[PDB]
DNA sequence: CGTAGCTGAGGACCACCAGAACTTTTTTGAAT
DNA sequence: GTTCTGGTGGTCCTCAGCTACGTTTTTTGAATT
C-alpha cells in the first residue's frame, strides 16, 4: 500500500539488561525506517513490512518495563505532516538526486 | 451620556455593518464573540503589530503606532494602526516636533482584496477623525495586505463620506432603538465566526406555527 | 454547533481538586492521581466530601464550565455560579416578560404541549412493536384521549386552568406507566412516587435521572445566557431553578425515565445491586452507580436528527440547543418557542 | 476576623477556615487563630487562597449560606450557593425599581446629596487647613453655593434636573478643581476633563485612577447579588456597570482625587513618568503604572472609622458595606439608603 | 472537529538558554495534551485550538537550532493507534469516571 | 569490509526543592 | 494555593573507540470468512 507510518519507544535503561535492549531495539527498527528524532522514527511500508518489524520488535522488548507506539497516517501522508525547526530529514519520493 | 463623550461607537463597527448587517449587531449589542482559526491568525497578527512608545523615522518621514483618535462630527472614537507624516510644508504642525508634516492613515489587515467596499469605509473613517484632530484635509489612504503582502492606494471623494456619514447615522439609529436586523444569508455566513449564533438557517425556514400545526393535527 | 464535551465524574472520598495552567489535577495527601485538560471537559461533579482551590472555581466559572457536589445520592448540596455578562437585553426581555403572565401562559402551553406530545408518541411507539405481552387496546384509549386534551391544551389562556391540565395529564400517562415490569421480576414493581426518600426500587434510579437532568439543564441555561432562576411557570417560589424545571418539564419524559426504562428492559442491571440499611431507604453500590454513569455517558452520544432544524447533531445536544431557541425567541427572531417534539 | 451586619469578612491573604462542631474556626498553619458563631450568620467572603473544608462548603449549603470567594486585589473569583442563590427578590425588585422614575430619583438624589456634601466638605477642610496659599473667599463663595445646591437636590423629582444639578455642580468642582494642587506646578495643570484620549498629563492620571475603583464597586454588588450593569441614574447600556457608575458617584472625590492629590504633593511621581504623543495625548511608563498600583494597594490598607456604624475599618472594606447596605434597602427594615457622609 | 494531533518536540539543551527553552515548550505543551512518551504529547483538538498552540510554540522555540514535528490522525484516530507496551493513556472519550 | 560484544563521553528529558511575588483603562479581530 | 526562576540528581539515548571473528543440510507457510 506504501503508507508512511510512525514509531516511537522507550525502553527502560536502568533494568538488569536496559543498555543491550536500546541498541538491538534501535539497530533493528534503524533498518525499515528512517530516524527523525530521538527515538522517534518514520518510515514509508506495506502491510506486510509493518507485520514483520512488529513481530521482530515485539521480541526484542520486554513488557511491564518499556513503551512502544505505532500510529499510520496513510497514503494522503503529505498533508498531515509539519516541520517547523532545524531537523530536515529525506523525502522518499524525491529522484534522489546525490 | 455623562458629557455626550460617552455616546461613542467604535470605528470597527464600520466594517462590520459594512459586510453582514446582524454580524455588528451580535457583536456590539449583545456582546457575543467566537474565534476561528482566521480571527486567530488575524488578531495574533495586529498584536504582534501593535508597538506603542516607540518612534521609527528615515530623516524625512515618521510612523506613529496605535493612534487613540475621535471625532465629534460622527461620535466615533478608535484606535488606528499607523499614521505616517510626510515632511513638507503645506499641512499643519504637529506637537513633539518641530515643522509642518502631512498626515496618511494605514492599517494592516490580513486577506485577500474585497471586492466589497468594507475596508475602504473603515479607512476612510480615519481619515474624517484624523481631519477632525490636526484641522487639515487628507486625499489619500494605504492599504496593506499581508495574504498577498502588497499596498494598495485608495482616493477619498464626497460619495465615499456621505455614503460613511450615512452609516454611521443608520448605525446610532440602530444602538439608540436597540434592534437586530435579519439579512440574506447567501454563502457569505459559512465563515461567520458567529455561525454557531448568528444562526443563519432559520431566516428562510417556514413559521412556527405551520410546523406546530403539521407535527400536531397527525 | 458544538462537541459535546465529555464529563468527569469523581468518586473516591477526600480527594482534592487544583489547578495547573489550563489542566485539572487530582490530589490525595499529596498523592496524585491523575490530570486532565480543561479544553476537553464540561462538567465536574463530585461524590461526597471534595475540596477545590478558589483558583479552580473562578478559572472554571468563567469558561462556562459547570461544578456540582452530591452527597452520595444526587442531592442538590451546592453548586458553583460567577458573574455575569454583558448582554442585559436579554435578561431585560425576560424579566419584562416573566412579568406579564399572558406571555408566560404563551410559554407554557408549547412547554406542556411539548411534553404531553413526546408522552403520546412514547406511548404509540411502544405500543406499535410490542406483542400481546402489552395492552394494545387501553393504551391506545389513553393516547387517543391525549391527542383530545391536546387540542384543548393548545388554546388555553391562563396559568391555573394550563396546571389543571398539566395534573390531569400526570396522572393519565402515570396510570398507564405503572405497568412497566416487563423483562423483571416482580421486585422492580412501580408503586407510585417518593420524593425525599428512596425507599423502593426504580424510584431510586428515577431521583437520580433527574437530578442528572437537572445539573445539566441548568448548566446550559447558565451559559446560553438567561437566568436559570425566573420561570415563565410554575408556582414561583423564591430561591430555585424554575426556568431549569420548566425546561426540564418536557425532556424528562425521553432523557430520564427512558433511560431507566431501557435499562430494565434490557437487564442491564439486577436487584443485587441495590441494598437496604436498618430503614436506608434503597441506595445503590460503587458498582451500580459506576454502571449507571457509563451506561449514561454511553448513551449521551448517539447521533439524531434534530425536527425544527433539521441537522444531524449528538442526542447530549438537545438541551442545550433547545435553551438557545429560547434565546432567540427573546429577541424577536421567531413567533413562539418551538418546543421539543421527538 | 470582623464581622459586620451578619456577614463574616476574612481579608487576610493565605487563612485556612473550616467547620468546628457548631462554629467556624480560622488556622493559619496549623495555628488556631479564632472560633465564632454560626448561628446568626448570613453570608461568608474570603479573600485568600483558602479553598475552605468541604464539610463547611456542604453545612452552609445546607443552612441557605453562600460562599464567596475574592482574590485578596478585591476580584469577584466565585460563589458556592445552595438550592436558593439568595438573589432573587432582590434582582426582581431591583429590575422593577429601575423602570420607574419616581424611586430612581429618590436614589438619585440620596446619591448626588452625599456627592455634593464630600465635595463640599473636602473644600472646607482644605481651606481650614492651608489658608495662606488659598483665595479663600471664592472657596467660600463656592461651598455656600454647593449648600444651597444641596438643599434645592433635596427636593427634586425629574431625572433631566438632577442632570442638570449635577453637571452643574460638576462645572463648578472643575473650575475649582485647579488650587487644591500645592506643588510641582510647572507641568501637573488641570485644564479640563477628557477621558476619551486624555490630554494635558494629570488627566489620564484620573482616568485610570477611575477605572480602578469602578472596578472594585462592580465586585461588591458582584458580592450581595446585585447586578452591576443595571443602574438606576444612569440608563443601562450593554458592556458598561451603569449601576456600579451611579454607587461611585458619593465614592469617587474622597477615594480618587484625594489618591492623586497626595500622591503629587508628596513628589512620588513625576513628569518623568510619562511619555509623549505627537497630537497632544499622554500615555503613562510601566514603571510608573506599577509604582501607582502599588501606591493604591498600600492606601488601601489604611484604616478609618465608619460614620453610620462606628466599627473601625480598613479602606477596602468602603465600598464592599455600603453596596450590602443598598441590599438591605432594596428589601429589608431600612427606610432609606445611608449615603457615605464622612466628615 | 475533535482530531487527534501528536506534536514531538527536541531543543537544544547545550545552547546558552536550553534549559529555558525545555521549560516553556513543556509547559506550553502539557496545557493542551498528556504526554506518553518523553518529549512526544497527543492531544485531541479543534483546529482553532491547533491553529493557537502551533502559533504559540512557533513564537517561543528558537529557529536554526530546535525542532519540531506536528501530526494529525483525523477523526479515526480510534483505529490507528497501537500501543504495545506498559505506559497506558487516559484515553478522553470514554465515560472517564474518577 | 561487516557483525557482534564491551566500554567511555557527553547532550536531552523530567522530577524535586527553595525563594519571591500575586491589581493596568479601552480598543481591534476572518469572510474561496 | 498558583506562577516563575534557579539549582541538582537521576535517567534515556546516540556516537566514537577497541577486540574478535565471519560456513549450517531440508521441509513448512494464508486463503470463500
Ligand atoms: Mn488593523
Amino acid at each position: 500500500g506504501s503508507m508512511l507510518v510512525l514509531i516511537t519507544y522507550d525502553v527502560q535503561t536502568s533494568s538488569m539488561g536496559g543498555t543491550k535492549r536500546l541498541r538491538k531495539v534501535a539497530k533493528a527498527c534503524q533498518n525499515y525506517g528512517q530516524r527523525v528524532q530521538n527515538s522517534v522514527f518514520e518510515c514509508i511500508v506495506d502491510s506486510t513490512q509493518l507485520t514483520s518489524l512488529k513481530l521482530e520488535l515485539t521480541s526484542l522488548i520486554d513488557e511491564e518495563k518499556d513503551s512502544l507506539r505505532i500510529y499510520r497516517l496513510g497514503n494522503n501522508y503529505k498533508t498531515k505532516v509539519e516541520h517547523i525547526g532545524a531537523k530536515p530529514s529525506i523525502d522518499l519520493e524525491d529522484p534522489l538526486i546525490f | 451620556a455623562s458629557n455626550e463623550e460617552d455616546r461613542y461607537l467604535m470605528l470597527s463597527g464600520l466594517q462590520h455593518f459594512q459586510f453582514c448587517k446582524r454580524q455588528w449587531a451580535l457583536i456590539h449589542i449583545e456582546q457575543q464573540w467566537e474565534e476561528n482559526v482566521r480571527t486567530i491568525e488575524g488578531q495574533h497578527l495586529h498584536k504582534k503589530a501593535d508597538q506603542p512608545f516607540m518612534k521609527e523615522k528615515r530623516g524625512s518621514k515618521l510612523t506613529v503606532r496605535a493612534m487613540p483618535i475621535q471625532s465629534k462630527n460622527l461620535q466615533i472614537s478608535g484606535i488606528c494602526d499607523v499614521v505616517e507624516f510626510v515632511q513638507d510644508s503645506e499641512g499643519i504642525e504637529l506637537s513633539g516636533v518641530s515643522g509642518s508634516y502631512k498626515a496618511f492613515p494605514v492599517e494592516y489587515k490580513r486577506g485577500k482584496p474585497k471586492k466589497g467596499d468594507e475596508d475602504i469605509v473603515q479607512l476612510v473613517a480615519q481619515a474624517m477623525c484624523l481631519e477632525e484632530m490636526l484641522v487639515c484635509r487628507i486625499d489619500k489612504g494605504y492599504l496593506f495586505y499581508n495574504e498577498i503582502k502588497h499596498r494598495v492606494e485608495v482616493p477619498i471623494t464626497d460619495a465615499l463620506r456621505d455614503k460613511v456619514v450615512q452609516m454611521a447615522k443608520e448605525m446610532h439609529h440602530y444602538y439608540e432603538n436597540r434592534h437586530t436586523p435579519k439579512v440574506k444569508t447567501g454563502p457569505f455566513c459559512n465563515n461567520c465566526s458567529l455561525q454557531s449564533i448568528c444562526l443563519p438557517k432559520l431566516m428562510n425556514k417556514r413559521s412556527v406555527k405551520r410546523y406546530i400545526e403539521g407535527r400536531l393535527s397527525e | 454547533m458544538k462537541k459535546l464535551l465529555n464529563t468527569l465524574y469523581v468518586t473516591q472520598p477526600d480527594t482534592y481538586l487544583s489547578l495547573d495552567g489550563d489542566n485539572v489535577v487530582l490530589l490525595k495527601e499529596q498523592e496524585k492521581l491523575g490530570r486532565l485538560p480543561l479544553h476537553n471537559l464540561e462538567a465536574i461533579v463530585g461524590f461526597g466530601y471534595t475540596g477545590a482551590s478558589p483558583a479552580l472555581m473562578g478559572y472554571c466559572a468563567e469558561r462556562n464550565i459547570s461544578i456540582t457536589f452530591l452527597t452520595k445520592n444526587g442531592r442538590f448540596l451546592a453548586r458553583v455560579v460567577g458573574e455575569s455578562r454583558g448582554n442585559v437585553v436579554l435578561r431585560k426581555t425576560q424579566y419584562r416578560i416573566s412579568e406579564n403572565d399572558q406571555e408566560s401562559t404563551k410559554i407554557a402551553r408549547n412547554f406542556i404541549t411539548g411534553k404531553v406530545y413526546n408522552s403520546k408518541w412514547m406511548l404509540e411507539r411502544m405500543t406499535r412493536e410490542h406483542p400481546l405481552r402489552v395492552n394494545v387496546e387501553q393504551f391506545k384509549a389513553t393516547s387517543q384521549l391525549l391527542s383530545v386534551m391536546m387540542q384543548e391544551i393548545r388554546n388555553c389562556d391562563s396559568l391555573e386552568s394550563l396546571r389543571g391540565w398539566e395534573g390531569q395529564a400526570a396522572i393519565n400517562y402515570n396510570k398507564v406507566f405503572d405497568q412497566m415490569i416487563l423483562q423483571q421480576k416482580e421486585e422492580f414493581a412501580f408503586h407510585g412516587r417518593s420524593r425525599r426518600p428512596p425507599k423502593d426500587n426504580v424510584n431510586a434510579m428515577l431521583s437520580f435521572a433527574y437530578t442528572l437532568l437537572a445539573n445539566d439543564v441548568a448548566a446550559a441555561l447558565e451559559t446560553v445566557g438567561l437566568d436559570a432562576y425566573v420561570g415563565f411557570m410554575h408556582q414561583d417560589r423564591p430561591g430555585r431553578a424554575s426556568l431549569a424545571l420548566d425546561l426540564m418539564e418536557e425532556l424528562r419524559g425521553l432523557y430520564a425515565d427512558r433511560f431507566v426504562l431501557s435499562l430494565i428492559n434490557r437487564k442491564e442491571m439486577t436487584a443485587d445491586g441495590f441494598y437496604k440499611k436498618e430503614n436506608g431507604a434503597v441506595l445503590m453500590t460503587d458498582e451500580a452507580r459506576k454502571t449507571f454513569l457509563k451506561a449514561w455517558q454511553t448513551k449521551k452520544q448517539e447521533k439524531i436528527t434534530h425536527p425544527y432544524l433539521g441537522e444531524k447533531m449528538s442526542w447530549g445536544l438537545v438541551p442545550y440547543v433547545q435553551a438557545l431557541l429560547l434565546a432567540r425567541f427573546l429577541r424577536g427572531d421567531l413567533d413562539e418557542y418551538p418546543p421539543f417534539l421527538w
